[PDB]
């Protein structure tokens, strides 16, 4: 549900953790 | 023979424990390495029947494959686990990742590599610990498997187990003499992950085992990371660390209020005001040795507020919600700095909220600040540029004026980001070349949306000059998509993707104004794609000659006047008249075709296929090359 102007990113937050099992 | 093994692979997910006997009794022997070693992909997962049995949770199928014989199971493969794909997986890795303790113990007892690192250098221990259970990790750590093995990004078992809410797992890890002060590649030391997800018991157990506070790679303490992600209980515990000093304490409280100001998951304004007020009161706790706030000079994006260095002025902005939003943004900017990665997210969210409340001007200012901060960090900002295109299109669709310097700023940012996108595409060979090409194509689309919006916005001589300078700058790099589409071809093409959001109300391709602006800015009018079509071939293949006949006539006039040949052929040796697929477009182009003996002679040479190599002038050699 990206259509609303609310940011498509959740909170980003993948800066310090590279999310395991995600790529 | 292939179908015989394919049916076994299909039945591996199913149950045929006493049914598959007919397939193997009185069967051949030389096909063992192809039947048991059947490495197929059911949807694109390089695996064996035993691997998919472990992944789906079939230990009975594993015992089936080890009924009266034995199969080697330690094999590489790219398994698409629930949520995402993982390259270099194996049977033990997939059994551990699916939380099947019995299958893991069966694989270990039968013989499996407990340290079978993937392509991303991922141990089976952390794979289990992603969905960690105590009973599944007991024997895994009792198989002499080292827990200190690093990762591709140095995400050890402790870090991911603290991030994923696995207090039992982290307890069993630190009680067995793990590494407390482990350093990830990003710099975080397993407390930032523990404070990222707001797990109070995990932080409790880590501080219990002497985790200690150390700044991560991005210049943020674990306390400040806890205060960044709107979490409160871990912030209280980390302030109760008994070695925290005071300056860090007040800046953490201010950051906590700032985070509570702008985040969808945790949004309170009373909590924001109360946290900032607690920061103000505990800041002026003594009178003498008063911790006067150092304040960065006011920035036009957040209005013109200048934080609050006094209790009276924080009291004055108590009831005003948008004033508190700006105040929270400013204190977050001052604490986290302009070089932080997660400082632009609340600015984007506040711009989004202002866009939803039909206050676009402050939305444009905040989003421009966020875009500048993200571009100075050199990050993937194609989503932000698409958001800019969407908000500009919504501004146009409501017949609201759009300020030309804003379009100039976002055009500069898009041009720069396309430059670094070209650099990333050239640098990346095959790691994420598809992702880089997708980002490049969508960035070109966003730039064309911005150009189309800029055509419909009234601008002065200087503003239009600056916008045309940006367009000229981007033309002189000649950006191209996957199928050779230049920047002119995309604006010409009706098949150019349009975002499903409000850009549909403004930017529709083919758009005559975009082509007129691009040709007036010096576009290579004779450019071709990988398919060999020029701009003229793409525009004559337009399937809608009556709905927007004015657009078609304007763009055909523009392309002809810009000097493109009305005769050049594509890779399939088709004159665009033969590719007009439309009576109206054919009539228009035949009206605009300027007759010339040169084209007639060149086409005669091409039709007779006379050997012209090393016989005619090189420029004329090319000329007959495309005629």
């Amino acid at each position: 549900t990206k259509y609303t102007f609310f940011p498509p990113k959740k909170s980003h937050g993948s800066c310090a953790p590279p999310v395991s099992r995600a790529g | 023979m292939e179908g015989l093994a394919g049916y076994v692979y299909k039945a591996a997910s199913e149950g045929k424990v006493l049914t598959l006997a007919a397939l193997l009794l009185n069967r051949s022997e030389s096909d063992i390495r192809y039947l048991l070693g059947y490495v197929s992909q059911q949807g694109g997962q390089r695996s064996t029947p035993l691997i998919i049995a472990a992944r789906n949770g079939h230990a009975k199928v594993v015992r089936l494959l080890l009924e009266h014989y034995r199969v080697q199971t330690q094999q590489t493969g790219t398994v698409r686990f629930d949520g995402y794909v993982i390259d270099g997986a194996t049977a033990l890795w997939c059994a551990a990742g699916a939380g099947h303790f019995e299958v893991v113990k069966l694989l270990v007892s039968h013989g499996a590599n407990v340290n079978h690192t993937t392509v991303t250098n991922s141990t089976p221990l952390r794979a289990a610990c992603f969905d960690g259970r105590l009973d599944i990790v007991k024997y895994l750590v009792e198989n002499n498997a080292n827990i200190s093995i690093a990762n591709k990004y140095d995400n050890t078992c402790l870090m991911i187990a603290a991030y994923k809410g696995h207090t039992d797992v982290v307890r069993y890890l630190l009680e067995q003499r793990a590494d407390p002060n482990a350093k990830a590649h990003c710099g975080a030391t397993a407390l930032h992950f523990a404070a990222e997800a707001g797990h109070i018991d995990i932080v409790k157990e880590l501080i219990k085992w002497r985790a200690a506070i150390v700044v991560n790679g991005h210049g943020m303490t674990p306390l400040k990371v806890a205060a960044e992600s709107c979490k409160a209980d871990v912030v209280e515990l980390l302030l109760s660390h008994a070695d925290c000093d005071r300056r860090s304490r007040i800046e953490a409280l201010e950051l906590l209020g700032a985070s509570f100001a702008n985040d969808r998951e945790n949004y309170d304004i009373i909590k924001t005001y109360h946290y900032l007020y607690l920061a103000m009161l505990e800041r002026f706790q003594d009178g003498d040795n008063i911790l006067e706030k150092e304040v960065l000079p006011p920035i036009h994006a957040y209005g013109n507020r200048t934080e609050c260095r006094n209790p009276q002025e924080l009291e004055s902005i108590r009831q005003d919600r948008d004033a508190l939003h700006m105040e929270g943004l400013i204190v977050r900017e001052r604490i986290l700095g302009a070089d932080n990665i997660d400082v632009s997210h609340p600015i984007i969210y506040r711009g989004a909220v202002y866009a939803d409340n039909m206050e676009f001007e402050q939305c444009i200012k905040l989003w421009l600040h966020a875009l500048h901060l993200r571009q100075k960090g050199n990050r993937n900002t194609h989503k932000d540029l698409l958001r800019f295109a969407q908000v500009f299109s919504q501004m146009i669709h409501l017949n609201e004026t759009v300020k030309a310097p804003d379009i100039e700023c976002v055009l500069r940012c898009s041009v720069l980001e396309i430059e670094q996108s070209m650099n990333r595409v050239k640098n990346i060979s095959d790691a994420d070349v598809h992702n880089a090409m997708d980002n490049y194509e969508c960035n070109l689309y966003t730039f064309l949306y911005l150009v189309c919006i800029s055509t419909k916005t009234q601008c002065s001589e200087e503003d239009q000059c600056k916008i045309n300078k940006q367009i000229y700058n981007l033309i002189h790099l000649d950006p191209r998509t996957r199928e050779g589409f230049t920047l002119l071809h995309l604006a010409v093409n009706s098949n150019t993707p349009v975002d499903d959001f409000h850009t549909n109300d403004v930017c529709s391709f083919p758009n005559a104004l975009v082509t007129k602006l691009l040709l007036d800015c010096g576009a290579e009018v004779n450019a071709v794609d990988n398919e060999g079509n020029s701009a003229l071939h793409i525009i004559v293949q337009y399937n809608r000659p009556i709905s927007d006949f004015l657009t078609l006539h304007s763009i055909i006039i523009s392309l002809v006047e810009a000097g493109a040949h009305t005769d050049m052929t594509n890779k399939q040796n088709k004159t665009p008249l033969d590719k007009s697929t439309t009576g109206v477009s054919e009539i228009l182009l035949k009206t605009q075709m300027k007759m010339s003996l040169k084209c007639l002679a060149a086409r005669a040479v091409r039709a007779n296929d006379i050997n012209y190599q090393d016989q005619i002038p090189r420029t004329l050699e090319e000329f007959v090359g495309f005629h």
